[PDB]
């Protein structure tokens, strides 16, 4: 129940910020995307013909 | 009347040639434009589209464009007023799709598949 596999992402986002969400790159750059409601990743057809079936 | 006769007879001088050959390029685009923003916008289809065709749509552009030029001036060289009230036209006219065809591929940017 305690063998697991984990995944250090390596951008060491705070977690305050990361409630916030406008922390910043050194220079000015968003570490955070806050996506939009009902979002969905495009599809091989093009960046606005959505096709997964799974929902953010 | 004279003047159908003798070019029915035998050949035609340059910029006629050139000239309509544009015209027929001129139509062969407006039908596929046509289409394209049908499907892009009425039945809102967005699979029956160019993306395959999309450079050969717009090198022919180009030659329908240039041949109009080359043809245009040959008859102002000639100097037919019938054909330089005309031709002009068709190298507007001509210059009209290519600036649509173009709009069109900016609009259908993220319609089309990903290259980067």
């Amino acid at each position: 129940y305690l063998r697991t596999m984990h995944h250090t992402p390596g951008r060491h986002i705070p977690p305050e910020d990361w409630i916030s969400g406008v922390h910043k790159d050194s220079q000015g750059f968003n570490m955070i995307k806050t996506l939009p409601i009902n979002y969905r990743p495009p599809s091989h057809m093009g960046i606005s013909i959505p096709l997964t079936d799974n929902f953010y | 009347m004279r003047w159908r006769d003798r070019i029915a007879v035998l050949c035609f001088p340059p910029g006629l040639m050139l000239t309509v050959a544009a015209l027929i390029l001129f139509f062969i685009h407006m039908g596929v434009f046509a289409s394209d923003v049908h499907n892009f916008c009425v039945i809102h289809n967005y699979d029956h589209m160019s993306f395959r065709y999309t450079v050969v749509l717009i090198f022919s552009q180009v030659i329908s464009i240039g041949w109009a030029a080359m043809g245009s001036l040959y008859a102002e060289m000639t100097g037919d007023k019938f054909l330089r009230c005309f031709a002009l036209t068709i190298l507007i006219l001509n210059g009209a799709m290519f600036f649509n065809r173009l709009c069109l591929e900016f609009l259908a940017i993220n319609y089309r598949e990903e290259r980067h």
